[PDB]
RNA sequence: CGCGAAGAACCUUACCUGGUCUUGACAUCCACGGAAGUUUUCAGAGAUGAGAAUGUGCCUUCGGGAACCGUGAGACAGGUGCUGCAUGGCUGUCGUCAGCUCGUGUUGUGAAAUGUUGGGUUAAGUCCCGCAACGAGCGCAACCCUUAUCCUUUGUUGCCAGCGGUCCGGCCGGGAACUCAAAGGAGACUGCCAGUGAUAAACUGGAGGAAGGUGGGGAUGACGUCAAGUCAUCAUGGCCCUUACGACCAGGGCUACACACGUGCUACAAUGGCGCAUACAAAGAGAAGCGACCUCGCGAGAGCAAGCGGACCUCAUAAAGUGCGUCGUAGUCCGGAUUGGAGUCUGCAACUCGACUCCAUGAAGUCGGAAUCGCUAGUAAUCGUGGAUCAGAAUGCCACGGUG
């Protein structure tokens, strides 16, 4: 908006861990405010997770998020007909937003049985970095170098 | 754009009811149309006797009609004789055993239903409208209304167009909730068919 | 609406009030009554017979005033532009604009 | 359906049968009761209900019996 | 001695006293266990017992009306946080800057003649 | 014996008179009154189209408020009955009386 | 284009078919006859046409008059007939956009201009400073309702902290603290601190505060614009019909269906479906009404029958939620359209054409081309609850809280 520059809310942090940049990531995965259900997927598919991929729960999520977390985008712009793809540096919040939107786009797509399988088998497969969504990051940061003339 | 009516959104602020009894659901619909009846009767009656408002109350069973009027020695006439006419046919259109009283108005200038009538009088009788307005307007500034706007409405001087000359005169706040705009209405029956006449008056605030 | 149909629910009233109010609340109760006769009804029959109009179901509501069937509203007996004028004027009591 | 207390026919049919099954069958019945439960007793006769302009013969089959009247007389044209 | 606090959100209104003396909570005579089955809504009647210390320090009886849930937790909240301004005083510094103290004004928007809730407006057609 | 009057109207300050001269009528003439304890308020709202013809969305909401009040006596003297079965109030006001 | 219509089976009803009436279904005036009313009667689809009984309310310078009904001829009635491009009234719209004007002065032969522009600033022709302008008005803002904290008063039908007793139920002594109820007040004003700025208006930050810079929501719609909408709410000038374009009745129709569009609801499923247990709302309505308990029925419901003009009783178990079981990616334990059978209820009457129940049947549909809509926070999304209209007939409309 255009006068109107403003701050932004405080989410809670996440009740089991006391992580911050989780509960971001059940509200990314919420459905029709049913934060209950969400929740009862995520910690369930990162015991899946933590478990099959050698411990710690925070920092299983934290090195499958840092591989998706992206770096450079695009940014159209029309000149005068022709449009010009624009690659520009991400900010530090929005790296992670869409690095977790990603994951869920992804997890939403697959064929496995529960949510929380799908979720889990697309953090395992982020961390050892194949599937979705880090060929949508790969698929970016080609657009980036592709139109690294125009910035 | 339509303007909220200016006695409406004044209601149970500065401006008061015209009827002021209570119901229960049974009895509402049926004094609503009784307390129609008898307004449309004493209309129909008191048209040369100059009446602003007709309050109507009840009382235990009775009904209590109060007259607001420029001229009460036309409705008392004499020794009532007319006051206690009106009671025994009221009494009918009520049911319930009547009492009509009267008030005064001091300045039927300042009232707006008596200066609409006032005006819609003029305009049957064949007067030009311009006139008719612009006294209107002069006589109430002489006596101390804070302000006035007239407006008339709808082939005036036999037009075959139908137009809206108004004639605003000092201050007249519409937005203002605190300000009693003492506000009324009335239809000319010329024939040139209709003729609508509003009329505010601004008399100060609280 | 017309004079003739202002005159239809002063008809139509005027019989409900007088026969079914009394006569064929009997017969509805007769009709009715499972553990009270099964065979000598009779009275199915002779509902029939009763003016058509006697009926409350073939009565309408109109704006006692305009006589308009359509917008009614019961606590007023009247249309939704009839309400609306009245209260305006400050004919209605306690009647304001709300907010909330 | 009409719960099963009762079923229903008008009065002005009901007799106006009763007459031509006891006196012999005839010319056709006209009827404008459409709202009327065919009965047993009314096999055989033809009865004419009305449509909305034309009345409309109907020879009261045993198959009948139960349907109301107004289901041999349709309403509505159409092509 | 009875230390009390009132605290609402959206329709909920929670009251609350504060005795001296153990770990234990109840609330409509359950047990928190018992009345909150979600996690969610237990660690928010807990959170102003942690900025400002209890381990086994204050007892708390608790009732509650109105609202679903997440309201009657945040409520609560509420009326614990004033319930320690009563019997402390000097903890407000700490629990101001979290902010329970601030009654939390967010009642639900009307619904609006015209529209199909609060703001949803029926689907525009141009032509 | 208790006597309870349900004291009910449309205007606010118009039935706080009523009231109040009911507890002031009662104890001058020895009595010991309870109330005048406030009931809920009846708001009934009325929703209507607005224009003569058409325009579904233009309406305009109105409302009555009923206001409530009680006023128990729970000594009554003889002159007590006839203190305020005597008394007459407001046309807005309408009084209740239970045994 | 879920718009009039807040609810077409009959009624409604304005339309069609057929059957009827002609000072009339409705009102006033005069004349003459009868108190009003009651009660069955055979024809007829019904409108309608042919029969037994019954008082006399009331005063009578007693004629009859008044309540009310039929008959009689004309003044008339009647018309949802035409014109919204003859009108009033009411409404939509640009638009809750910040604008629109006047007086006196001045400039210009004049239309006109200035003010109202410029420099800052604001949500704002908001405010300050300037300047041939000085002022004023309608608008903006405020004054109103609601919500967010507290205080005072007042405690039943609402409440239960501290007291005793218990059928473990605020249920019964009692209590007036608390929630809540609805009256009366306090509170927020850039008021205080720092910095920015032409020492101005203001702005950015800070403190305390329940709330901070119009705290959130409503009501409030300037001059005017579109010969916008409505003569079918009502009113109304003119034109028109007057044994019919008026009036009464029964049946039909407004529900038709090769099609095209709009607005909705339900879906296509495991963030899920079915089964069993279990928690937490708000706001409403109710006497030709809401209807408990108990009994009958698989169920819709039925029978009996307290209470309640209602903070007391009833509608009325909120549902998403939660726990436990189960289904395994299948046109399926997803989906419920359609059709058959059997019922229930409202209603003179459910054929045309009502809703709801039970058993059976189990279409399309596996997330939708071009295109296109809504939303900035208690919002969107999703979950139920109530109301008006209404005998019955809500996926619509208006309102309420939950999660979020």
């Amino acid at each position: 908006p255009r006068r109107r520059v403003i701050g932004q809310r405080k989410i809670l942090p996440d009740p089991k861990f006391g992580s911050e940049l989780l509960a971001k990531f059940v509200n990314i995965l919420m459905v029709d405010g049913k934060k209950s259900t969400a929740e009862s997927i995520v910690y369930s598919a990162l015991e899946t997770l933590a478990q099959r991929s050698g411990k710690s729960e925070l920092e299983a999520f934290e090195v499958a998020l840092e591989n998706v977390r992206p770096t450079v985008e695009v940014k159209s712009r029309r000149v005068g007909g022709s449009t010009y793809q624009v690659p520009v540096e991400v900010r530090p919040v929005r790296r992670n937003a869409l690095a977790m939107r990603w994951i869920v786009e992804a997890a939403r797509k697959r064929g496995d049985k529960s949510m929380a399988l799908r979720l889990a088998n697309e953090l395992s497969d982020a961390a050892e970095n194949k599937g979705t969504a880090v060929k949508k990051r790969e698929d970016v940061h080609r657009m980036a170098e592709a139109n690294k003339a125009f910035a | 754009g339509q303007k909220v009516h200016p006695n409406g959104i004044r209601l149970g602020i500065v401006k008061p009811w015209n009827s002021t009894w209570f119901a229960n659901t049974k009895e509402f619909a049926d004094n609503l149309d009784s307390d129609f009846k008898v307004r449309q009767y004493l209309t129909k009656e008191l048209a040369k006797a100059s009446v602003s408002r007709i309050v109507i109350e009840r009382p235990a069973k009775s009904i209590r009609v109060t007259i607001h009027t420029a001229r009460p020695g036309i409705v008392i006439g004499k020794k009532g004789e007319d006051v206690e006419k009106l009671r025994k046919v009221v009494a009918d259109i009520a049911g319930v055993p009547a009492q009509i009283n009267i008030a005064e108005v001091r300045k039927p200038e300042l009232d707006a239903k008596l200066v609409a009538d006032s005006i819609t009088s003029q305009l049957e009788r064949r007067v030009m409208f311009r006139r008719a307005m612009k006294r209107a307007v002069q006589n109430a500034m002489r006596l101390g209304a804070k302000g006035i706007k007239v407006e008339v409405s709808g082939r005036l001087g036999g037009a075959e167009i139908a137009r809206t000359e108004w004639y605003r005169e000092g201050r007249v706040p519409l937005h203002t909730l605190r300000a009693d705009i003492d506000y009324n209405t009335s239809e000319a029956h010329t024939t040139y068919g209709v003729i609508g006449v509003k009329v505010w008056i601004f008399k100060g605030e609280i | 609406a017309k004079q003739s149909m202002k005159a239809r629910e002063v008809k139509r009233v005027a019989l409900a009030d007088k026969y079914f109010a009394k006569r064929a609340e009997l017969k509805a109760i007769i009709s009715d009554v499972n553990a009270s006769d099964e065979d000598r009804w009779n009275a199915v029959l002779k509902l029939q017979t009763l003016p058509r109009d006697s009926s409350p179901s073939r009565q309408r509501n109109r704006c006692r005033q305009t006589g308009r069937p359509h917008g009614f509203l019961r606590k007023f007996g009247l249309s939704r532009i009839k309400v609306r004028e009245a209260a305006m004027r400050g004919e209605i009591p306690g009647l304001k604009k709300a907010s909330w | 359906r009409s719960l099963k207390k009762g079923p229903f026919i008008d009065l002005h049919l009901l007799k106006k049968v009763e007459k031509a099954v006891e006196s012999g069958d005839k010319k056709p019945l006209r009827t404008w009761s459409r709202r009327s439960t065919i009965f047993p007793n009314m096999i055989g006769l033809t009865i004419a209900v009305h449509n909305g302009r034309q009345h409309v013969p109907v020879f009261v089959t045993d198959e009948m019996v139960g349907h109301k009247l107004g289901e041999f007389a349709p309403t509505r044209t159409y092509r | 001695n009875q230390y009390y606090g009132t605290g609402r959100r959206k329709s909920s209104a929670a009251r609350v006293f504060i005795k001296p003396g153990n770990g234990k909570i109840v609330i409509n005579q359950r047990s928190l266990e018992q009345y909150f089955g979600r996690e969610t809504a237990r660690m928010v009647v807990r959170q102003p017992l942690e900025l400002v210390d209890m381990v086994e320090k204050l007892d708390l009886y608790i009732t509650v009306k109105g609202g679903g849930i997440s309201g009657q937790a945040g409520a609560i909240r509420h009326g614990i946080t004033r319930a320690l301004m009563e019997y402390d005083e000097s903890l407000r510094s700490e629990l101001r800057k979290a902010g329970f103290v601030t009654r939390d004004a967010r009642q639900v928007e009307r619904k609006k003649v015209g529209l199909r809730k609060a703001r949803r407006r029926p689907q525009f057609s141009k032509r | 014996q208790r006597i309870r009057i349900r004291l009910k109207a449309f205007d606010h300050r118009l039935i706080d008179q009523a009231t109040a001269e009911i507890v002031e009528t009662a104890k001058r003439t020895g009595a010991q009154v309870r109330g005048p304890i406030p009931l809920p308020t009846r708001k009934e709202r009325f929703t209507v189209l607005i224009s003569p013809h058409v325009n579904k969305d233009a309406r305009d909401q109105y409302e009555i408020r009923t206001h409530l009040r009680l006023v128990d006596i729970v000594e009554p003297t003889e002159k007590t009955v006839d203190a305020l079965m005597r008394l007459d109030l407001a046309a807005g006001v309408d009084v209740q009386i239970s045994l």
